[PDB]
């Protein structure tokens, strides 16, 4: 139905936002991992 | 009228003995509700007094499980509201008025310990729901969300079973059945919106399938409730 199709687009749009937020978290994890390696460098030094 | 009065007098005489009253209490759970309805409908002072005495004897402290019987009567037959309505109404007979006042006091005392949770539990056990104030009360749902999910979501499982039974009974599509189905759908939607963990349990127990089946129901209200539940599930 028209209502179901309209609700499908809204939920699909929220899915893209969730994926974008998840992708941003992955980028943050890589940055945090690099900082951990940098922190370990001082201890290793 | 004379036959009904004689039957009420015989019932009261039997209930005078606590053992017989306790035995008859479990014989017919709707007997108290029927007696209250007859007393409300009948205008005879003697018949009303006999019905009040019979109702009080069942909930009298002499009979076994008096508190439990009074609580069950108040939860099922709405003894407190009927007693409150009778107290407001004026009765010519003084003895009947005193009996009505005593019954109203007993019902108020029983309802003081009881809460909306007890009424909801009784309604779920009786599988009867007619859009109670707790269903439309956001605060009641918010304060009872944890209780619904308690005991491995026992209340959620009971609601899912009731919805499945209504779907099985949806072929009749009676007005009371339709109202019960709509109330169950609203409760399921509330228990899915709040405490989302119950959504997985409902899906496992076939709640989603029941909602989808109800979405094709002929009744407009049932179809709208099922569509709202589906929207709350995965829709916008």
């Amino acid at each position: 139905d028209e209502l179901n199709k309209m609700q499908a687009f809204i939920r699909k749009e929220a899915e893209e936002k969730a994926k974008e937020i998840q992708l941003k978290a992955d980028q943050e994890y890589e940055i945090e991992k690099t900082n951990i390696v940098r922190n370990e460098t001082n201890n290793i030094d | 009228i004379q036959l009904q009065y004689h039957s009420l007098l015989l019932i009261w005489l039997l209930t005078f003995n606590p053992v017989f009253a306790n035995e008859l209490v479990q014989k017919y759970l709707s007997d108290f509700l029927d007696l209250l309805k007859l007393v409300k409908i009948t205008i005879k002072e003697k018949v009303s007094r006999l019905c009040i005495s019979i109702i009080l004897q069942c909930c009298s402290t002499r009979v076994k499980q008096h508190k439990k019987v009074i609580k069950q009567l108040l939860l099922l037959g709405n003894a407190l509201p009927t007693v409150q309505s009778l107290s407001e109404r004026k009765y010519s007979d003084e003895e009947l008025r005193q009996d009505i006042s005593n019954l109203k006091e007993i019902l108020e005392n029983e309802y003081q310990e009881l809460t909306s949770f007890d009424e909801y539990v009784a309604e779920l056990d009786s599988k009867l729901l007619c859009w109670s104030p707790p269903h439309v009360d956001n605060g009641f749902w918010s304060d009872n969300i944890d209780e619904f999910k308690k005991d491995n979501y026992k209340i959620f499982r009971q609601l899912i079973e009731l919805l499945q039974a209504k779907v099985r009974n949806g072929d009749v599509n009676a007005k009371q059945e339709k109202i019960i189905i709509q109330v169950a759908l609203n409760d399921i939607t509330h228990v899915v919106e709040l405490l989302p963990e119950s959504i997985d349990v409902l899906d496992k127990t076939g709640g989603k399938a029941d909602i989808m089946e109800l979405l094709n129901h002929s009744d407009s209200r049932v179809k709208y409730e099922a569509l709202k539940a589906t929207q709350a599930i995965i829709g916008y």
